[PDB]
């Protein structure tokens, strides 16, 4: 497993350093590879930090040129994709590869600051299905898109939690969504409360009361 | 180098075999008989995992139903039988020489039976109308095919804005897809209006089928 760190909201003109730090295995011993993926799009190879037998090499693409420095810390196990000059057209997750992905990192640049969602709870006017109980908590104008994630804290077997990507607002930058959560209504009775707990950025984590029907 | 894949996008029925070609510019042939190819899969959200390298080679713990083939400049990924979990959009990647390379994608998706939506909405909750925004939200469950119509309807009056949506990836289980649709109003124009609808339009549904509430009634 590779670990990826340092991604996040970046000024345009700016700078961002993505960190790929590796788990059970020696980077040392092989040729560092970054990729990147804009929304909805396909895969760009960006550069390479060549294994230290080959004096480090560093191989990159035309489409970022001068603007990207790919190192590596041998003494902290973490190769490096040091990006300056930050242009709109940079924002995109990417990942870094060795035979195994990070997990990826997204990078947006944006002049605006993070907006943390305001989570709600939702409760149904709708039929409550046949046995079940159906619960929701809104997950709305937050801003950059990515990272978030949303837990709940009822879960097993007959517990379905639903994330819905995030998508983006009619005007300005902010983004909205929902999580759904349905659970036999034997676990979540009348009088209880549920919490869902929304992750996001770098911001302080909510947790939201929703009450059981 | 150029990658070209060939479909961009295959429709599968479970059980069933899929093919996926991919053409480089050049040959990506070497000495030790192999081929600098690779094939990748990544599922909406996920990080793309190795299937092939060397062309034919078979990635750590990757079902035996996919196979890769060919040589030089035309190559296949073959799988035998299409499961739920081999849905996601698949590439091919040349290593042979920088910049490497990746074809455009091939989207695969399980093409199977039709099911319908269940529909739940939701009014704005108090906390929100506290704010000064009003969203209602409508939520469908587990349909298939991906192509879904909701339709937000405020005193019977069809909305064209103030809404937004978002469908998850096909399901890796049950191949079928949710949907989320908000209608974010002001409060000053949710108190103004009394009916609040999302009209689902499906082809699993022989008419449209529609949740409401009057607003304060609930």
């Amino acid at each position: 497993q590779l670990v990826e760190s340092g991604g996040g909201l970046v000024q345009p003109g700016g700078s961002l350093k993505l960190s790929c730090a590796a788990s059970g295995f020696t980077l040392s011993g092989s040729n560092v590879h970054w990729v990147r993926q804009a929304s909805g799009k396909g895969l760009e190879w960006v550069g390479r930090i060549k294994r230290n037998a080959e004096s480090d090499a560093t191989a990159y693409a035309a489409s970022m040129r001068g603007r990207l420095t790919i190192s590596r810390d041998d003494s902290k196990n973490t190769a490096f994709l040091q990006m300056n000059s930050l242009k709109s057209d940079d924002t995109a997750m990417y990942y870094c590869v060795i035979r195994q992905w990070g997990q990826g990192t997204l990078v947006t640049v944006s002049s605006a600051s993070p907006t943390s969602p305001k989570v709600f709870p939702l409760s149904l006017c709708s039929t409550q299905p046949d046995g079940n109980v159906v619960i929701a908590c809104l997950v709305q104008g937050f801003f950059p898109q990515e990272p978030l994630s949303v837990t709940w804290s009822e879960s097993g077997q007959g517990v379905t939690a639903r994330n819905f990507p995030p998508s983006q607002d009619a005007s300005g930058d902010l983004y909205t969504t929902s999580s759904q959560l349905t659970l036999p209504a034997t676990q979540c009775l009348a009088g209880k409360s549920v919490t869902c707990h929304v992750k996001h950025y770098t911001n302080p984590s909510q947790d939201v009361t929703v009450p059981c029907p | 180098i150029v990658m070209t894949q060939s479909p961009l996008s295959l429709s599968v029925t479970p059980g069933e075999p899929a093919s996926i070609s991919c053409r480089s510019s050049q040959s990506l042939l070497r000495r030790d008989g192999h081929n600098d190819l690779e094939w990748y899969l990544q599922k909406p959200g996920q990080s793309p995992q190795p299937l092939i390298y060397l062309g034919s080679t078979r990635a750590s713990g990757v079902p035996d139903r996919f196979s890769g083939s060919g040589s030089g400049t035309d190559f296949t990924l073959k799988i035998i039988r299409v499961e739920a979990e081999d849905a996601g959009t698949y590439y091919c990647m040349q290593n042979k020489q920088t910049p490497l390379t990746f074809g455009q994608g091939t989207r695969l998706e399980i093409k199977r039976t039709v099911a319908a939506p269940s529909v739940f909405i939701f009014p704005p909750s108090d906390e929100q109308l506290k704010s000064g925004t009003a969203s209602v939200v409508c939520l469908l469950n587990n349909f298939y095919p991906r192509e879904a119509k909701v339709q937000w309807k405020v005193d019977n009056a069809l909305q064209s804005g103030n809404s937004q949506e978002s469908v998850t990836e096909q399901d890796s289980k049950d191949s079928t897809y949710s949907l989320s649709s908000t209608l974010t109003l002001s409060k000053a124009d949710y108190e103004k209006h009394k009916v609040y609808a999302c009209e689902v339009t499906h082809q699993g549904l022989s008419s449209p089928v529609t949740k409401s509430f009057n607003r304060g009634e609930c």
